[PDB]
């Protein structure tokens, strides 16, 4: 596969690396979306909990309390803004 | 392509289980088949009914009970959910009657 | 940087090594977004010239003709659901 | 953090142009700027006005042009859009009068 097709391809093999752990195995609890964040995300470990429960509660659109993956996506535009805005000035 | 095998007579009553719907109130829901010609795929809601309604019905449980299983309900069936984000439930199962055309 | 903030930071690159070329700076014209598909889609070389003409139209959200980064960020989700769809079977 | 240095005077007037809005039918805009205080920050839409009105105007070409710059003028301005996707656009100009408290 071509560089963008194996970035996207890890991107999609993280996700499914923990959400299969507990519950359903398909979507991030609380736990494994925490777990994603402290262990994947550079700053993941140096965040508040507070500041964690509260990323992980909007994340949650439809409101059950569970992360699907179309959740992550919109994690991964956030950080995707964040990068582009800092390169602008 | 994943699908299971499940065995049924032509004509006789069939009842199953097809959960999805999350511990929220009611959501919505829309029902899928692929078939050779297909003509028992009908949309299903929380408020009203169709014409597969007086061929199959679904339980308050969200099950699913037909009358009498003939060669127009052989195919395989499958079941969708429809959410604020995109949680979808796939599952197909493969049905087949006794004696065929 | 961490694997993830790694990837996102190579999608991020591509996107910019391409937009900068002509017209906008920070935008992908037809051209650019073209040969972006091309040159870094596994399969970009492959498609009929037609369909990825549907597909830069469709990108195109706001209609101006000029495919900016949330766009980018749609190509990216569409990309990430087809290799998950797959993996479900 | 970007911004371009301009002088002013208080009391003198000063017209800018400010562009953003694509080729497209007119479309939505709001207005923000930061300042110590921020007494000038107004927002602006494609049919109607409000306080900020009677102080700076916008030309049909998308310009400003305010009677009289004075000390509450000061500070940085910022221009920005919001289109069907998130398409803004960002820029800060500082602007300082001759004579400060």
């Amino acid at each position: 596969a071509s560089p963008l097709d194996q970035a996207i391809g890890l991107l999609v093999a993280i996700f499914h690396k923990y959400s299969g752990r507990e519950g359903d195995k398909h979507t991030l609890s609380k736990k494994e979306l925490k777990e994603l964040i402290q262990k994947e995300l550079t700053i993941g470990s140096k965040l508040q909990d507070a500041e964690i429960a509260r990323l992980m509660e909007d994340l949650d659109r439809n409101k059950d309390q569970e992360v699907n993956f179309q959740e992550y996506v919109t994690f991964l535009g956030a950080l995707a803004l964040i990068y582009n805005e800092a390169l602008k000035g | 392509a994943m699908a299971q095998n499940i065995t049924a007579r032509i004509g006789e009553p069939l009842v199953l289980k097809c959960k999805g719907a999350p511990k929220k109130p009611p959501q919505r829901l829309e029902w899928k088949l692929n078939t050779g010609r297909t003509e028992a795929w009908k949309v299903l809601s929380p408020q009203g009914g169709g014409p597969w309604d007086s061929v199959a019905r679904v339980l308050p449980n969200g099950s699913l009970f037909l009358p009498a299983v003939g060669i127009q309900d052989e195919g395989i069936f499958r079941c969708q959910a429809m959410n604020r984000n995109g949680k979808e439930t796939k599952s197909n199962y493969r049905v087949r009657v006794y004696q065929i055309p």
